[PDB]
């Protein structure tokens, strides 16, 4: 080789032999990530150098934390982590097209043609697949029925089914009160706390939001109803001039007078806040709650507990957001203008203690268009499980809510784009006839591997599934319990848009230029 | 065989049986094996091909 | 009151912050699993400055570990005292930083940082009155400076107003790594003259020589490595842990260290150097501790005090010993060696003393101060940035993940602006 | 000459392993979690053997729990670490009980390996494992007798309180129980959250058990600093900042520019701190206790006016101290103090087990805070009878959240055995197989009483079920002596926790379900 001659510490691989680098590799992850599509799939246990146990199922996560150290593993891997970050599902099934669309190309570069002749059969029938997507999409407006349907799909294939009916009414209903009129939904609205308390099926949906710290002083109450957000952004602790100043004082009895003196400044930002107090009619219980981002020392703490105000210190940079939509006042950066307008309202506040660690709780909102799911799992490892699937199911019904149509499920799709192609093969009038067959048997991996892990046969299941297509129009699938073929459109099976058409443009890209590599070589030392 | 038979075996040093009992009654489990296939056995003709 | 947070972010952060809190931990009498061991007020009174009491006795040390990789971290996790953190505060990284600059923060740091700024949330609960935070970081390293000046810049956005201590191991001028060492010294420090006001210069390749001749190591290791540093570290933070005469925290370190605050470029250093064998067999007085700082044999970094002048001259000693005797013999020699000293104060070596004596040794004193000694060190830097960019060599390693050719020029300018800044009362 | 077998597929690992299968991955999470069941099964019940365990700090943990034994071994195993962890959530739950998780799912796990090597696989061993365990938690409820209702004082809950006693001090379950009904309910809320924070454990080195008493107060190990000891008033002034003076937090700097500053500076400090030390002896208070250190000056006032200092350096201590004598903790210097006062019977010093102790008895007001006083032999006694009083600690708020109670000492799990054969006989189905293994599983629970009390348990099972005839419900184990004859448990007494028998079951069986469910392993490189 000419790399070895130049450098004699630098591997290489030639035109043969990069394309069995690749090829045998991404056989490699799709054995190992094919037996937890769908909801027959099994758990995997990942175990790091520390000892942790991260027992989940999901692509994205089981390409990350897998010890392989390969050139072909982590050109997948990119493009596995792009579908979890933008649309969340779509992960395993992302692997397997890959998987598929470098082995039935290979039985046709090993046998004697080009890889560039089925690299251009594979934008020809792309072209096909995204013109026949548009043509199965099933635009329902939105309803929350429909919802239901898609978020239980997504979270199946992640739980053992006790938890996705618990879970989907955690989902569905967390989405529909954030944002309407046609606005895009941000899912930072939504917060995510694990706690211990009951088990795995306990997981919530708390109308306003849980704070993970709890009142910094013993003598505020714990449980205080009819309450008003005073969200702060001001520092309550002492801080000191920018400039070094220092103080300088001639007896010891002007030194307790610069001490009284130096907390003038501080005792003016609470003498603000106690005289909120009393303009709010406070002849009545009338409940105060200062959520307050930045530190309080405990003078100011017992200045405010003696009034019988509850304050709260270090919050989170978005506690500023999503509390300010809950409560409806306004968020404060200073104590110049302060007024009751800028003042929120809960029902309850109270907090609860889990091992000494407190958690505030705020609910009882009007209109809060921002909620917390309160996922209580057992063990370290379930929490992971949960909220892995929460953040999946989330954005799945996001992806439904913006675009204006549905996909359907298991089969309904895979099979009916795969027999699309087959009838447009003599389309292309050239060389890429085999092109369009092994991108057209790629996306048959689908029902083969949900064949598979149900436990049922491969082969004779795809058979009467292409047999009740061939001979009706309905979008039949594959049902994983008794292996007939059954329409997805019916039983309640359904998928997003956005996921089926970036495995067909994600998928087929970076199949097209991995086969169109020859020339694996490490330089550079 | 022998590895199922110890594998039912092995139970019952859980439950604490001392193994000379079970022994002794594989011993007379052994002699009624033997006396059962007798029964169920069948002549067969060896001068036929 | 006046917490500190600390926070352990790099490869070389963490190894020296495993031996950090072993010295803590021994002088406090802190039992890692019991409650106490101490005797008096001198080492019980100041626990809850580093340390947040959980219900039932056991002590909780207020540090956060950041490491973008496994493997390293988790000899932190169970080994030489590891197991006595926070679970939340071992937060790994599972890409590697690759030791380039751009990676740490455009790729590494926009899906970590807002995950580490939430340990500096949950620590700062426990905190009453938050005095500040340190950072041991390094310039050779991809956490170090990846998740060192991203995570430095992301923490004045919460905490604007609040002191920064700083812990910078500066590469070595004897021996190289990687040919993008100056491209990540210079891309870090340009953006920590901006808005921090205290950093030290530890060099660890110098110290390789320090312990073949005086501490008589015949091969050496990161093990007797960071065996110094951790006695370097402790004798800064001596009187913030141990109350007495001179109270000087960090608040009072941070206006008595610089005249100006963007010239807070430190030498650490302590004093004596003795090996495992000659140590009983030396005795230890005021005037001979006091004298061996200002030489060249008791540095940290590879630079040369005999040809500099200091600004601002701090010293903590360990052991009760009369102070009296500490200003009179700096005071003669302010005298007779002016060219070396401030003409203009009249006490430049300041004085600090506690009751509590070191591990190992009796008598122990600590050298933290500037000078233009990092002024000859930041010109070293700057000629192997101006060959390498000349050429635009390995360009397309930082511009790749969100660089440009004009933030080099902006990282340029600054830093020989700096290099000027330290050229005017040299 | 001898070839060898290179990788296949897919092995791309740097130093790491990989587990598929039923053999390699199923069968050996079932192998290794079976010794964690074989390991506690000497510990558990009231004839259960202690545990030397020395962890990697080199220190002795001498036990019977379960609980404590699984924090000091470093336990490497994956699947034995969700074992571990289930039987941790039962300590945080209900602390006690944390026994009957690793007895419970290690027999569920070796039952479900009879099952998958003679048969259906995890996917009806699951779904076989959650029917039965639906309908355990419907007998629960029907096999309660008792109620801790009726006279909540201290001579009911000394009975009640004997089972939680006996199995980890079962020579010592009548003093015990006496000194945790003194206790707990004097520190009764009259209806409300019952803080289990509130009773704390005084270790003093000395006699045997006999001398153990409970003090109503809070008992310290530290010094006065004075010569005041002798408090019969006791009013509490409580401070959180340092008793030295009040000095400014930026700097501090004393600026002299004539020698009128410079003379009248010492006298005017002595001046300052005596009008703040007088101002709390003209408020009637004896005892002032601070937080931090203590300046020379404030004890040579402090001796003046005849006032205890108490030197506090804990600081959730001195928050468990304003519970106790009803004081708040002040963070500003000495104030003339209106009503925020503390209010005790008697502050004493006293050298007891040579060890000089600082007791705040409250002879009169005796409810506040309660503090075990415990006396042991060794140190290594006093911290196993501590983990038998945490346990009956955690054994009252059980009976504050629900008061039922069922017939333990193996009687509940021979009535779960029973009515889980039941639905298994009377289920259509291939799952019948799982749920028959399921009470199985409950039938090694009174077989492991049976194996630690010298007893052969194949005659003691086979008696249980004979006097179960679908009316008794209540006869369990007679463990006293050999040739057992078995006995009625509501006339012994034993019964404990039944909110404790329905969180065990929960955890256990989520426990087993979480090892079968895991298929495929993937390891990484230790460190
Ligand atoms: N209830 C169901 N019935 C049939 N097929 C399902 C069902 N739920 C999910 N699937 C199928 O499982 C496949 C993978 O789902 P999922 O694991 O959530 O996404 P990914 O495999 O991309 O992570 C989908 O393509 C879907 O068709
Ligand atoms: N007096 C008694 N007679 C018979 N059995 C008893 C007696 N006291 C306790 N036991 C048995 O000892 C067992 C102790 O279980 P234990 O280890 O405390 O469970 P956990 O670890 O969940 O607390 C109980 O299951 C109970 O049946
Ligand atoms: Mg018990």
């Amino acid at each position: 080789a000419a790399v070895k001659t130049l450098n004699p510490k630098a591997e290489v691989a030639r035109a043969q032999a990069a394309l069995a680098v690749n090829i045998s590799a991404a056989r490699g992850l799709q054995d190992v990530l094919r037996t937890n599509l769908g909801p027959k799939g099994t758990m995997k246990m990942l175990v790091s150098g520390a000892g942790d146990i991260k027992l989940t199922k999901d692509g994205n996560v089981l390409l990350h934390e897998m010890q392989i150290q390969h050139p072909t593993a982590s050109l997948i891997a990119k493009v596995a982590t792009a579908q979890d970050d933008i649309t969340g599902d779509g992960t395993t099934s992302n692997v397997l097209i890959i998987g598929e669309l470098l082995k039935q190309a290979d039985l046709y570069i090993s046998e004697g043609l080009h890889p560039r002749i089925i690299t251009e059969g594979f934008e020809a029938a792309k072209e096909k697949a995204l013109q026949f997507l548009e043509e199965v999409k099933v635009s329902r407006e939105m309803d929350r029925e429909t919802l239901i349907d898609v978020a239980r799909t997504s979270l199946r294939t992640k739980v053992h089914a006790e938890l996705a009916d618990v879970l989907t009414e955690a989902v569905v209903d967390s989405i529909l009160a954030i944002k309407k009129q046609d606005e895009p939904i941000d899912l930072f609205m939504i917060e995510i706390m694990e706690m211990k308390h009951k088990s795995e099926t306990d997981t919530s949906l708390i109308r306003g939001l849980v704070l993970d710290h709890g009142a910094r002083h013993p003598d505020m109450k714990k449980r205080v109803e009819d309450a008003y957000i005073l969200t702060c952004n001001v520092s309550l602790e002492y801080e000191k001039t920018e400039v070094n100043s220092g103080f300088f004082y001639k007896s010891a009895e002007e030194r307790e007078k610069l001490v009284k003196a130096e907390r003038k400044f501080i005792e003016d930002r609470v003498k603000k806040i106690i005289e909120l107090k009393r303009k709010v009619c406070g002849d009545s219980d009338k409940g105060f709650v200062v959520i307050n981002q930045k530190g309080i020392d405990p003078f100011s703490l017992d200045a405010l507990s003696k009034e019988g105000i509850v304050a709260l210190r270090r919050a989170k940079r978005r506690n500023m957001e999503r509390l300010t939509l809950a409560c409806g006042g306004v968020a404060l950066n200073s104590f110049d203008d302060l007024s009751p307008d800028c003042l929120g309202h809960a029902g309850l506040v109270y907090e609860y203690t889990l091992g000494e660690e407190k958690f505030t709780f705020i609910e009882k909102c009007n209109n809060p268009r921002s909620v917390t799911l309160l996922i209580k799992g057992p063990n370290k490892h379930t929490l992971t499980q949960i909220k892995d699937a929460v953040r999946d199911g989330l954005r799945a019904v996001k992806n439904a809510i913006d675009d204006g149509c549905v996909v359907p499920g298991a089969g309904a799709v895979e099979v009916a784009m795969a027999e699309a192609l087959i009838k447009h093969k003599p389309s292309v009038k050239g060389r890429a006839q085999l092109g369009v067959q092994a991108f057209a048997d790629a996306l048959l991996i689908i029902p083969k591997v949900l064949a598979q892990n149900s436990g049922f046969d491969l082969q004779e299941t795809l058979v009467k599934i292409q047999a009740e297509h061939s001979e009706s129009g309905q979008l039949v699938g594959v049902d994983l319990n008794t292996g007939e073929p059954m329409v997805a459109a019916e039983v309640g099976v359904w998928d997003n848009y956005c996921v089926k058409k970036q495995l067909l443009h994600s998928c087929t890209v970076i199949a097209t230029n991995i086969l169109l590599v020859d020339e694996i070589m490490r330089a550079g030392m | 065989l022998a590895g199922e038979m110890l594998s039912v075996a092995e139970h019952f040093l859980e439950q604490q049986m001392h193994p000379t009992v079970v022994i002794s009654a594989y011993r007379k489990a052994l002699d009624d094996m033997i006396s059962t296939l007798k029964k169920i056995s069948i002549p067969v003709d060896i001068s036929d091909s | 009151m006046r917490e500190i947070v600390h926070i352990q972010a790099g490869q070389c952060g963490n190894q020296i912050g495993a031996k950090f809190w072993e010295v803590i931990s021994d002088e406090h009498g802190i039992d890692p699993t019991g409650t106490y061991h101490g005797d008096s007020d001198l080492q019980l009174d100041r626990i809850s400055v580093y340390y947040n009491e959980a219900t039932g006795g056991k002590y909780v040390p207020r540090a956060i570990l950041v490491d973008l990789e496994p493997g390293t971290m988790d000899s932190v996790r169970s080994g030489p005292f590891g197991q006595i953190f926070r679970p939340d505060n071992f937060v790994f990284g599972q890409s590697g930083a690759g030791n380039n600059w751009a990676k740490g923060h455009y790729t590494e740091g926009a899906e970590l940082v807002d995950s580490v700024l939430d340990v500096v949330r949950k620590e700062a609960e426990s905190c009453d009155c938050l005095q500040g935070f340190q950072l041991t970081h390094s310039l050779g390293g991809g956490t170090g400076s990846g998740m060192g000046t991203l995570l430095i810049s992301k923490i004045r956005e919460e905490y604007p107003d609040r002191i920064m201590n700083t812990f910078s191991v500066v590469p070595s001028p004897k021996v190289s790594d990687t040919v993008v060492e100056p491209y990540n010294a210079t891309l870090s420090v340009h953006q920590l003259v901006e808005n921090t006001d205290e950093t030290y210069c530890i060099d660890n390749e110098a110290l390789y020589d320090i312990c073949f001749r005086t501490l008589k190591l015949t091969t050496p290791t990161y093990g007797d490595l960071n065996h110094l540093v951790s006695a370097t570290m402790s004798g800064v933070t001596t009187c913030l842990r141990f109350p007495g005469q001179l109270n000087a925290d960090l608040r009072k370190l941070a206006v008595n260290m610089v005249p100006f605050p963007r010239l807070h470029f430190f030498m650490p250093g302590f004093a004596p150097l003795t090996s495992r064998g000659s140590q009983q067999y030396r005795a230890l007085t005021v005037p001979e501790l006091t004298q061996q700082v200002f030489d060249a044999k008791n540095m940290m970094a590879a630079c040369d005090p005999r040809h500099g002048r200091y600004l601002t001259v701090a010293a903590v000693f360990r052991g009760r010993m009369s102070m009296k005797e500490v200003d009179e013999q700096m005071l003669n020699v302010q005298n007779k060696n002016s060219s070396y000293f401030v003409e203009w104060i009249p006490n430049n070596v300041k004085t600090a003393v506690c009751d509590i004596p070191p591990r190992g040794l009796k008598m122990a004193v600590t050298f933290i101060g500037n000078s233009t000694a990092i002024q000859e060190l930041f010109k070293r830097i700057s000629e192997q940035f101006t060959a390498m960019f000349r050429r635009k060599a390995f360009l397309h390693w930082y511009t790749g993940e969100g660089m440009d050719e004009m933030e080099f020029t902006e990282a340029e300018s600054n830093m020989n602006d700096l290099v000027s800044e330290y050229q005017q009362y040299q | 000459h001898v070839p060898k077998a290179p990788g296949f597929a897919q092995m791309l690992k740097e130093g790491a392993k990989h587990f598929s299968g039923l053999e390699e991955a199923v069968y050996r999470n079932i192998q290794a979690c079976k010794e964690l069941a074989q390991t506690t099964r000497t510990a558990y019940g009231p004839n259960g053997m202690n545990k030397m365990v020395i962890n990697h700090l080199e220190k002795l943990f001498v036990t019977n729990d379960a609980a404590t034994i699984l924090r000091e071994l470093e336990v490497q195993h994956p699947a034995a670490k969700m074992i571990v962890m289930a039987s941790h959530m039962q300590e945080q739950e209900v602390g006690d009980g944390t026994n009957f998780v690793l007895v419970f799912a290690g027999a569920l796990l070796e039952l479900a390996e009879e099952l998958l090597r003679i048969g259906l696989s995890v996917s009806e061993v699951i779904e076989g494992y959650e029917i039965a365990c639906r309908k355990a938690h419907e007998i629960l409820p029907n096999l309660v007798c008792c109620s801790a209702k009726n006279l909540r004082d201290i001579d009911e809950v000394s009975s009640l309180l004997r089972t939680s006693i006996m199995s980890k001090q079962y020579g010592n379950e009548v003093f015990l129980a006496k000194l945790i009904a003194q206790a707990c309910v004097s520190i009764f809320p009259d209806s409300g959250h019952f803080n289990v924070d509130n009773i704390r454990v005084c270790k003093i080195l000395g006699s045997g058990i006999s001398s153990s008493s409970v003090l109503h107060g809070m008992v310290f190990k530290k010094e006065t600093e004075g010569d005041v000891t002798s408090v019969k008033d006791a009013k509490i002034a409580v401070y959180s900042c340092p008793f030295d003076g009040m000095i400014t937090e930026t700097k501090g700097t004393v600026l002299i520019k004539t020698a009128e500053e410079l003379m009248n500076f010492s006298k005017g400090e002595e001046n300052l701190m005596d009008a703040q030390v007088k101002a709390i002896a003209d408020t009637g208070a004896n005892v002032v206790v601070t937080g931090g250190k203590v300046a020379d000056m404030a004890l040579h006032y402090a001796n003046k006016y005849n006032i205890m200092l108490v030197r506090l350096n804990s600081k959730w201590d001195l928050r468990r101290l304003c519970k106790t004598v009803g004081a708040t903790a002040l963070p500003r210097l000495t104030p003339p103090v209106l009503e925020e006062m503390g209010h005790c019977d008697s502050v004493y010093l006293s050298e007891v087990g040579d060890t000089q102790v600082v007791v705040f008895k409250h002879e009169k007001e005796d409810g506040a805070i309660s503090t075990i006083v415990l006396r042991g032999s060794t140190d290594n006694l006093m911290d196993d009878i501590e983990r038998a009083v945490d346990d009956g600690v955690n054994t009252f708020k059980v009976l504050t959240r629900d008061k039922r109670l069922v017939p333990g000492g193996g009687a509940t799990e021979i009535e779960l055995a029973k009515q889980i054969t039941s639905y298994g006989e009377t289920c259509p189905g291939l799952e019948q197989y799982a749920i028959k293994k399921f009470a199985e599983a409950f039938e090694a629970i009174p077989r492991a009483l049976a194996e630690n009390s010298g007893v052969k348990a194949n005659e003691v099972i086979s008696k249980l079920y004979a006097v179960h005839q679908e009316g008794n419900k209540n006869v369990g184990l007679d463990i006293e002596a050999e040739v057992p004859a078995v006995k009625d448990m509501l006339e012994a007494g034993i019964l404990d926790t039944y909110l404790g028998k329905y969180w065990a079951i929960k955890l256990a069986t989520n426990a087993a379900v979480t090892v079968l469910r895991v298929d495929q392993i993937i390891m990484a490189k230790p460190a």
